[PDB]
RNA sequence: AGCAUAAGCAGGA
RNA sequence: UCCUUGCUAC
C-alpha cells in the first residue's frame, strides 16, 4: 500500500530543485525531523528592523489630505450615443397592429412629416458635410419606399466601414525586401482631457419629472397576504410610482427599445445594411404613445467574438443651438421649423457616426436592472431607523426626514439643500443609470480609490485619530486613473466638495 | 446650483452609503488581442523580484536555473519588495505554530488528509474547471482533457487498470520514466514524442488575460495548469484545508464574522491600566511573485515528518513541480508598415528572429527575459501564479500572525488569501512603531510583503476585510453580482423557478431586504417574457403567440390558473420562492388545460421543477464545416457507447460505475447473468436462448478478432 | 422479449469497426469520463444565445410523427408551424407549443403527477395551512448552523439512501452485503410493495424515493427555534433588521 | 472616419 | 477567382 512509484527522472529532479544550502532531498529531509529553533530569530528580526527607515503618518498634526489633481485642459466632450438633454421626439398614437419596429419607422415617415426635412450641404460645423447630406436624402428615399435596406453607393461604402482593414499575413509567406516596407509596431495610450461643465445641468435635467407619464415597462404586483408583504408592497409602489415620470426613465426606455431592437438586427442580418429608428413608448393623457428621436444605421455587423465594435450612424433631433465644446464628436447640420405651442421655433438635425459590440448591447438592453441596488439604499437607511426605536415608523419617516444633497456654487460651506427621504430615490436612479452608461477602466480604478478615502472620512466623523504609511504613493495611485471619462472627472470634483464641506468641522484636511 | 451625491454620508456611516460606490450596473472590462507583454511582465517581475543572481546550471533542462531561497543581495531599498525566504526562519515559525495548539497536531491532521486521500476515485478530477491538454495544446474542460491523457497512456504502452488516485499518479511517474510518448494529431494521424520533449510539455502552463474582473485599471494574466499536476495540487489542498478548518486565525472555508467577534472581545478583554488597541486594514501586494514553492518543499517536508512513507513523498511532488514550471507567452505581437495597411502577424515561436521589430518597452521586457526563453515557452521558477495553492498561503500568513518575541505589547489578527486584519495592543505611540515594524520584519523576512499604499489603521473597530467593511456596531453586505439573476437560459420551464431559488439564496446568506427582493422578482419576470415573447391576456400585445391566446381564451375558465409561460399572472411571492409556479397553480387549472399541457405524449420534449415546456433548442451550422468535423462524430461515438451502458444496467445514473475490468465483459456477463435468472424462472425457450446466445457469441468473436 | 433486443444492439454496435477500439479497452468508472465530452468551452452567454435563439421563427427540434398526427401545418393566419428541414425531426415555432397546449390532445394523468411530487406538494399543503401576524422592528441575527430542512419522518445521511435505491430498485448489481441493510430490510419488503407496478421510469422512481428520506441538511444562518419546519420560513420569517413571527400551532 | 485603450475590431472562403 | 442568406412584435 504504502509504495509510491520511485521513478528516475523525478528523483533526479526534486535533488536538482532544493534551496541552495542543500545538496539532495535526503538532506534536507533529515534536516527538517531535526529542527529545534534558537534565538538567533530576533536578532534576525532586529537587524531587519534597523535597515527599514519607514514611519507613520498621524492625521491630526500633518493633515495633508490636499485636494485631488484634476486635469486642467481641453473640455471633456459629450460621449454617450445618444442626446439626453436635448432630444425632440415627435408623437404618434399607438397602433397595436403595426408594432414592429419598421413599421414604426414607416408610420413615422407618413406622421413626422420628412418631406419638409430638407438640409443644406454646407453644415455649421463638424467634419464631413457632403456624405452626410446624400446618406440623409438616400436612407429617407430608402424610408419613402417602405424597405429598409442601403443599396450600394460611394457613401456608406465610405461612412460604415467597409474594405476598412488591415491584410492580415500569416508568417509562412513574407517576402522580405531590402530597405522596403519597413515594418514595426507603437502604442500610445489615452489622451488626457478636463472638467466638464455641461454635466451638472444633465444631473438635475434628469432627476426632474418631466404630460408624458409611464416609460419603463414594467410588471405586475403579486397578491400579498398578511406578513411583511405590505411593506413590500407599500416601497415598491411609493418608489416606483416616484421613479416612472422622470426624465432617467426616457433614457432607460430609449435604450431599451433602440438598442435591442439593433440587437435583433444584428443577429437576423449580418451583411446587409439595415434602418432601426430611435423610439420610447410612454402614456400621453392615458392614450398610449410611441415617440422617435432619431434614426440609427447598422452597418453589417458580423459578430464573430464578444467584440466586433459594429459602426452605427446615428442622425438626431434636436432643438437647440449647438455648441463646440459639448457638441464636439457631433457633425451638426440643420432640420427646418417645428410648431411649438405654449411660437414656431427652429429644428436643428445632428449626424454622428459610433460604434458598439456584442457585450454593450447586452449590458444595456437590461438597463432596467438599475432599479435593483437603489432601492436596497433607501430601504437600508429605513429599516436603520426603526432599528434604533423598535416601532413601525415608516410611513411618516418617509415624509418628516430630510436628506443633504445639492449645496449652491458661489457657497458650499454649511449651506446645503435638504430634500425629503422620498424623493431621494430619484437622484439616486440617477447616478445608478450614469454606472451602466460610463462604465470603464478609470471609473473602475477610482471607486475603489474613493472608498478608501470615504474610511478616512468616517474615522474623522467619530474621532478615532486614523493613520497612513505612504501618502505620496497613495495620491500616485489615484491620480492615475482619471484621465478622460466625465462620470470621473466630476466625482473627483464632487469628492474634493465633500471635503470642502467636512472640513468646517472635522480638522483632517484642507481647503 | 452645484449637486453632490455624497454629501449623504455626512450624517450616515460607511455601512449603509457603502453600496452606492460600486460601479456594478455596467459591464466589466474586457482584454483585446495578444497577451504576451502581460505575461513577460510578471516572470520579468518575479526575476527582478528574485534579490539575488545566484544561478546553477541543469542537466535535465537546457536552461539555467536561479535560486530563490537564502541567497539575498540585499538592497538598501528594503521597501522594495523581496522574494527571498530564509528557511531557517520560517521553520522556526511553524516549530512557534505547533507549541501553541496541541502536540502532535500535525500528525492528527495529516493522517486525516491521507485517510481521505486513500478512499478518493479519479473521477473526481473531472468535477473541475477548465485545464490545459497539451496533446493539442488548448484549453478545454476537464473530462476532456483526462480522456485525451488516458487515451494517450493506452495508445503508448498497454492499457489502464487504475481507478484510484494514488495508482494514477504512480502512472503519471512510470509516464515520466518512459523513452517515447505517442498520441493522435489532426484525420487522426498517430505521432510520438521524445523523453526531454515529454518533460518540457507534462509542465506547461498556459496564460491567458483576465477577463472580468471588476476594480482595476490595467489587466493582468491568469495562468491555467495541465492536467499532469492536478492531483498532486488536490492532495496539497486537501492537507491545508484540513490544517485551515482546525485553526482559528482563518477566513477561508466558512463563517468570518464570529471569529471577528470572538477575537476583538477576546483581545478587548486582555488589556492593563494603560494599554489600548490599534486595529490595522492591510493588503499584501505582489502575493503571486513572492511564494516560492521552495519553502512549500520545506514546510511540507515539516508537517508530514512523522505521518508515513507514502504521504512524506506524496505531499512532495507537486512543489517540485512548481519549482521547473514553463509558462506559455501568448500568441506574439502584429506589425505593420508607415501607411497602416498590411499588418504582418509574428507569433510566440519566431519573436526571437524578429527581436529588432519591437518598442522601447517589449525590448525591455524582451531583453530581461531572454537568456530564460525556450521556443514556446518560458522557465520560470519562483512564482505561484493565479489557480493554485490557496489555502497554503493563509498557514504562512497565520504563522506569521502567531509570532511570539519572549513591556507586554504584541498583536493577533485575522488572514485570508491575501488581506490581512491585524489588531495590535501596547501602550504608547512609539512602542506601536516598534511592534508594527516588528510585523513588518518578519512579514519581510518571510516573504510577505504589506502595501504601504493601501493600508492603514485607527483605534476601535473600523476595519475592512474580504470587501465587507466592518463599521464599530454595524456591518455591511457584500455587493453581489447583477447578472447572476438571470443567466439559466435554456427553457421556457426552468427559467422563472430558477431565478426564484438565486433571489432565495442571495436573500439568507446575504441581505437583500423584502423590498429588493419583490423588485428584482419582478424585474426578473419581465426579462423573463421579453427573452420568450409572452405578455398577459388582457395586456394589448399582439404578436404570433398572443394570437393563438387570445382567440382560445374563451375556453379556459378558471383564467388565473394558467401559467407565466401561457399568458398567466403572478402569483409567486416572497414567501413562497420555494414552491414553482406550476405546482402552485395546479389547485386551480382546468381539466381540459392541465391534461393537455403535462400531456407525455408530446412531440417538444420526447424523442427542478415539472417538464412540460421543456424544449431544445436546434443546434449551430458551422461546427460540422471547420477541420474540427470528425471530432464532433466521435462525441457521438461515446454518446452511442454510454446509451448501450444505460441499456444494460437499468439504474446506473444513481450509482458511480466503479470498476476495473472493461465495459463489454460486464455486458456480456450481465446479459447471461440475467438470461440465466430469467431463463431458469421465465423464458424458456431453445429459440430465443440459443439465438441469444449466438448473437452474443458472435458479437464475443466480433470483438476478439 | 428485451434480451433479444439487446443482442440485436449489442451486435449491432460491434458490427462497427473503430467502435470495437473503444468498449473493452477502457474501463467500467471510465463511463463518467464518457459521460462528458462537452467541447464546447462554458456556454457563457446562455440568455445571450436564448433571445437570440427566440428571435428567429423556427427555433425548436420537435418530432414529426406526434405532431402530424393532430397538429396542423399553418394556423388562421400567416402563422408558421412547420418546416421540411433538418434522424426524422423537423423545426418548429413556439406557436406551435401554444397551439398544443390550447387546441390539442389531452391525457388524464393527474394520479401520477400528484404521486411523483409528492414532496413539493408537501410544501404547498404546510404552506397554505400556516397564520402569521405582526412585525417587530427589532435587531436580530445570530451564526451559521447545520440544520435539516425538510420533515420528514425517515431522516437518513445520504449513504443509506443510494445504497437502499440500489437494494429496492434492480438488486442484480447493487452492493457488497453490508450491515445497513438488516432492519431497513424490513422497510425494502414495504418498497417492494409499492415500486412494483408503475408507469414511472426507474430514473423518476429513484428521484421521488430521495425525497421523502432525506432531510437536506445545510448551513445556514438560523435565529430562534431550530424545528425543521420553519426553514422556509426561514427566509419568510425574518431578516437582518426585522422579524415577524406569531405562528400559533 | 469611428469604437476603443498599452491592442484589437472595422469579413471572409 | 467569388461575394450565399436568416424576416424583427416590451
Amino acid at each position: 500500500e504504502l509504495e509510491m512509484y520511485k521513478s528516475k527522472l523525478f528523483i533526479a529532479m526534486r535533488d536538482e530543485s532544493v534551496p541552495l544550502p542543500y545538496i539532495n532531498y535526503e538532506h534536507l529531509r533529515t534536516r527538517c525531523e531535526t529542527f529545534k529553533r534558537n534565538q538567533a530569530e530576533c536578532e534576525a528580526k532586529v537587524a531587519d528592523v534597523a535597515s527599514r527607515l519607514k514611519i507613520k503618518l498621524e492625521h491630526l498634526e500633518e493633515n495633508k489630505l490636499r485636494p485631488l489633481e484634476i486635469p486642467k485642459e481641453k473640455e471633456a466632450p459629450y460621449t454617450h450615443k445618444f442626446l439626453m438633454k436635448d432630444a425632440w421626439f415627435f408623437a404618434k398614437p399607438h397602433d397595436s397592429e403595426r408594432a414592429q419596429p419598421q413599421q414604426i419607422l414607416y408610420d413615422f415617415f407618413e406622421a413626422a412629416n420628412m418631406g419638409f426635412m430638407t438640409t443644406s450641404p454646407k453644415p455649421i460645423f463638424g467634419k464631413q458635410g457632403l456624405m452626410y447630406h446624400s446618406l440623409w436624402g438616400q436612407t429617407k428615399r430608402a424610408i419613402k419606399d417602405k424597405r429598409n435596406e442601403l443599396e450600394p453607393s460611394e457613401q456608406r461604402d465610405f461612412l460604415c466601414g467597409i474594405g476598412r482593414a488591415s491584410k492580415k499575413i500569416q508568417e509562412d509567406k513574407w517576402q522580405e525586401s531590402r530597405e522596403e516596407e519597413f515594418k514595426q509596431e507603437e502604442t500610445k495610450g489615452a489622451a488626457k482631457r478636463g472638467f466638464p461643465t455641461w454635466f451638472n445641468e444633465e444631473w438635475l435635467w434628469a432627476m426632474r419629472d418631466s404630460k408624458i407619464g409611464d416609460w419603463i415597462p414594467m410588471a405586475e404586483m403579486p397578491p400579498c397576504k398578511n406578513e411583511m408583504e405590505d411593506y413590500a408592497k407599500k416601497m415598491c409602489e411609493e418608489l416606483e410610482s416616484k421613479i416612472q415620470g422622470t426624465n432617467c426613465a426616457r433614457e432607460m426606455s430609449k435604450l431599451i427599445h433602440t438598442i435591442g431592437s439593433l440587437h435583433t438586427e444584428c443577429r437576423n442580418f449580418p451583411g446587409k445594411v439595415k434602418i432601426v429608428p430611435i423610439y420610447c413608448r410612454g402614456t400621453l393623457r392615458g392614450e398610449s404613445t410611441d415617440c422617435l428621436f432619431g434614426i440609427a444605421i447598422k452597418g453589417k455587423s458580423h459578430l464573430n467574438k464578444d467584440d466586433g465594435m459594429y459602426t452605427v450612424v446615428t442622425f438626431e433631433f434636436s432643438t437647440e443651438e449647438p455648441n463646440p465644446s459639448k457638441h464636439e464628436k457631433y457633425t451638426v447640420f440643420e432640420a427646418g421649423t417645428v410648431p411649438v405651442e405654449a411660437k414656431e421655433k427652429k429644428l436643428f438635425l445632428y449626424c454622428r457616426t459610433t460604434g458598439m459590440s456584442k457585450l454593450k448591447n447586452d449590458w444595456f438592453s437590461k438597463c432596467r436592472r438599475c432599479l435593483i441596488p437603489t432601492m436596497e439604499t433607501v430601504e437600508q437607511i429605513v429599516l436603520k431607523e426603526c432599528a434604533l426605536k423598535e416601532e413601525n415608523r415608516v410611513s411618516e419617516m418617509l415624509e418628516n426626514k430630510r436628506a443633504w444633497i445639492a449645496h449652491e456654487n458661489g457657497e458650499n460651506l454649511t449651506r446645503l439643500v435638504s430634500t425629503k427621504l422620498k424623493d431621494l430615490c430619484r437622484m439616486l436612479i440617477v447616478t445608478q443609470f450614469y454606472y451602466c452608461i460610463y462604465n470603464d477602466n478609470q471609473l473602475e480604478g477610482f471607486c475603489n480609490e474613493q472608498k478608501k478615502f470615504l474610511m478616512f472620512l468616517q474615522a474623522d466623523k467619530d474621532s478615532k485619530s486614523a493613520f497612513t504609511f505612504n501618502q505620496k504613493g497613495l495620491y500616485e495611485k489615484i491620480e492615475e486613473c482619471i484621465v478622460s471619462n466625465p462620470l470621473c472627472i466630476f466625482l473627483a470634483d464632487r469628492l474634493n466638495k465633500l471635503f470642502l464641506v467636512a472640513k468646517s468641522n472635522g480638522a483632517k484636511y484642507f481647503e | 446650483m452645484e449637486i453632490n451625491p455624497y454629501l449623504l454620508m455626512l450624517n450616515n456611516d460607511i455601512t449603509s452609503m457603502i453600496s452606492l460606490t460600486y460601479p456594478y450596473t455596467g459591464a466589466p472590462p474586457m482584454s483585446h488581442g495578444t497577451s504576451t507583454k502581460y505575461s513577460m511582465e510578471t516572470v520579468s517581475r518575479t526575476y527582478s523580484y528574485s534579490r539575488t543572481k545566484k544561478e546553477v546550471p541543469s542537466g535535465i533542462f537546457p536552461i539555467e536555473r536561479r535560486k530563490f531561497c537564502n541567497t539575498i543581495e540585499d538592497k538598501e531599498n528594503l521597501e522594495k519588495p523581496n522574494g527571498n525566504v530564509d528557511i531557517n526562519f520560517m521553520l522556526s515559525l511553524a516549530e512557534m505554530l505547533e507549541e501553541k495548539m496541541g502536540k502532535g497536531f500535525f500528525k492528527f491532521c495529516a493522517n486525516e488528509a491521507e485517510a481521505e486521500i486513500l478512499k478518493m476515485h479519479f473521477s473526481k478530477l473531472t468535477e473541475g474547471r477548465q485545464t490545459y491538454d497539451w496533446t493539442s495544446e488548448r484549453n478545454m474542460p476537464a473530462a476532456t482533457a483526462l480522456q485525451l491523457t488516458v487515451d494517450a497512456i493506452q495508445e503508448t504502452q498497454g492499457t489502464f487498470k487504475g481507478t484510484t488516485m494514488v495508482e494514477y499518479c504512480n502512472k503519471i511517474l512510470e509516464m515520466m520514466d518512459w523513452p517515447e510518448v505517442k498520441f493522435k494529431k489532426v484525420t487522426l494521424m498517430i505521432t510520438k514524442i521524445g523523453r526531454e520533449e515529454f518533460i518540457k510539455r507534462i509542465c506547461t502552463i498556459n496564460t491567458m488575460a483576465k477577463d472580468g474582473e471588476r476594480g482595476k485599471y490595467k489587466r493582468r494574466a491568469i495562468a491555467t495548469p495541465g492536467m499532469g499536476i492536478r492531483p498532486f495540487s488536490k492532495i496539497v489542498e486537501t492537507l491545508a484545508q484540513k490544517i485551515c478548518e482546525r485553526l482559528a486565525e482563518s477566513g477561508l472555508p466558512v463563517e468570518k464574522k464570529a471569529k471577528l467577534k470572538t477575537t476583538v472581545s477576546s483581545t478587548n478583554s486582555k488589556l492593563q491600566e494603560g494599554q489600548f488597541m490599534v486595529n490595522i486594514t492591510g493588503d499584501n501586494s505582489k502575493w503571486n511573485e513572492c511564494q516560492q514553492p521552495e519553502a512549500y518543499l520545506a514546510m511540507l517536508a515539516y508537517i508530514t515528518k512523522d505521518s508515513s512513507n507514502l504521504m512524506k513523498d506524496l505531499c512532495s511532488v507537486a512543489p517540485t513541480l512548481f519549482c521547473n514550471k514553463y509558462v506559455k507567452m501568448g500568441q506574439g505581437f502584429r506589425a505593420k508598415n508607415k501607411r497602416k495597411t498590411k499588418e504582418i502577424v509574428i507569433p510566440a515561436k519566431k519573436m526571437k528572429e524578429r527581436k529588432e521589430l519591437m518598442n522601447a518597452e517589449w525590448r525591455d521586457l524582451f531583453e530581461t527575459i531572454e537568456p530564460y526563453m525556450d521556443g514556446e515557452c518560458c522557465f520560470l521558477g519562483g512564482g505561484m501564479l493565479m489557480g493554485m495553492f490557496n489555502m497554503l498561503s493563509t498557514v504562512f500568513g497565520v504563522m506569521t500572525l502567531n509570532y511570539r518575541e519572549e513591556r507586554n505589547c504584541y498583536w493577533t489578527g485575522l488572514q485570508s488569501s491575501d488581506d490581512f486584519v491585524l489588531f495590535c495592543i501596547s501602550r504608547t505611540w512609539p512602542e506601536m512603531e516598534m511592534t508594527i515594524l516588528k510585523f513588518i520584519a518578519v512579514c519581510k523576512l518571510m516573504g510577505i510583503n504589506m502595501s504601504l499604499e493601501k493600508s492603514y489603521g485607527c483605534l476601535p473597530e473600523l476595519f475592512e476585510f474580504t470587501s465587507m467593511f466592518f463599521s464599530g456596531d454595524f456591518v455591511s453586505n457584500i455587493a453581489l453580482e447583477l447578472p447572476a439573476f438571470t443567466t439559466a437560459g435554456m427553457n421556457e420551464g426552468t427559467d422563472f423557478t430558477a431565478a426564484m431559488s438565486v433571489i432565495r439564496t442571495n436573500m439568507i446568506n446575504n441581505g437583500l431586504s423584502p423590498g429588493t427582493a419583490l423588485m428584482a422578482l419582478r424585474i426578473c419576470l419581465q426579462e423573463f417574457r421579453a427573452t420568450y415573447r409572452v405578455h398577459p391576456y388582457d395586456s394589448g400585445v399582439k404578436n404570433h403567440r398572443m394570437k393563438i391566446i387570445r382567440k382560445f381564451i374563451e375556453t379556459i375558465e378558471n383564467k388565473d390558473g394558467l401559467l407565466i409561460s401561457d399568458g398567466g399572472k403572478l402569483m409567486n411571492n416572497i414567501s413562497s420562492l420555494h414552491i414553482p409556479e406550476e405546482i402552485l397553480k395546479e389547485d386551480l387549472m382546468d381539466p381540459s388545460y392541465r391534461n393537455r399541457v403535462f400531456n407525455p405524449r408530446n412531440p417538444f420534449t420526447q424523442f427542478a421543477v415539472v417538464s412540460t415546456h421543456s424544449f431544445r433548442t436546434r443546434s449551430n451550422r458551422t461546427l460540422l464545416n471547420t477541420d474540427m468535423r470528425a471530432m464532433a462524430l466521435e462525441e457521438k461515438r461515446y454518446q452511442v457507447v454510454c446509451n448501450m451502458y444505460r441499456s444494460v444496467f437499468e439504474s446506473a445514473d444513481v450509482n458511480t460505475p466503479i470498476g476495473s475490468m472493461s465495459m463489454g465483459e460486464a455486458i456480456e456477463a450481465k446479459i447471461l447473468d440475467r438470461a440465466r435468472t430469467q431463463f431458469e424462472n421465465g423464458i424458456i425457450g431453445g429459440e430465443e436462448y440459443s439465438e441469444i446466445k449466438r448473437l452474443i457469441e458472435d458479437a464475443k468473436r466480433q470483438r476478439l478478432s | 422479449s428485451l434480451l433479444l433486443t439487446l443482442a440485436k444492439e449489442y451486435a449491432n454496435l460491434t458490427k462497427d469497426k473503430k467502435s470495437c477500439k473503444l468498449l473493452s479497452q477502457g474501463t467500467v468508472s471510465s463511463y463518467t469520463t464518457f459521460k462528458k465530452w462537452t467541447t464546447s468551452r462554458k456556454e457563457k452567454n446562455p440568455s445571450l444565445r436564448m433571445r437570440w435563439a427566440m428571435g428567429s421563427k423556427f427555433p425548436i427540434m420537435a418530432n414529426r410523427e406526434i405532431l402530424e398526427e393532430a397538429g396542423i401545418p399553418e394556423q388562421w393566419e400567416g402563422i408558421d408551424l412547420w418546416s421540411k428541414k433538418d434522424l426524422g425531426m423537423v423545426l418548429a415555432s413556439p406557436a406551435a407549443i401554444t397551439y398544443w397546449n390550447f387546441c390539442g390532445p389531452g391525457v388524464d394523468n393527474s394520479s401520477v403527477i400528484k404521486d411523483v411530487y409528492k414532496a413539493k406538494f408537501m410544501k404547498k399543503e404546510r404552506w397554505r395551512e400556516t397564520l402569521w401576524g405582526p412585525m417587530n422592528f427589532e435587531l436580530v441575527g445570530k451564526q451559521r448552523r447545520v440544520v435539516e430542512t425538510q420533515p420528514v419522518e425517515i431522516k437518513l445521511n445520504q449513504k443509506e439512501i443510494k445504497e437502499l435505491t440500489m437494494w429496492v430498485l434492480f438488486e442484480d448489481e447493487a452492493n457488497l452485503a453490508s450491515k445497513f441493510i438488516q432492519e431497513n430490510f424490513s422497510l425494502v419488503l414495504s418498497l417492494r410493495e409499492l415500486y412494483k407496478g408503475k408507469a414511472v421510469n426507474k430514473d423518476v422512481a429513484a428521484f421521488m424515493i430521495a425525497h421523502q428520506f432525506s432531510p437536506e441538511k445545510r448551513f445556514l444562518p438560523t435565529f430562534g427555534p431550530i424545528r425543521p419546519e420553519r426553514m422556509e420560513l426561514l427566509h419568510c420569517l425574518g431578516g437582518d433588521f426585522w422579524k415577524i413571527e406569531a405562528v400559533t400551532a
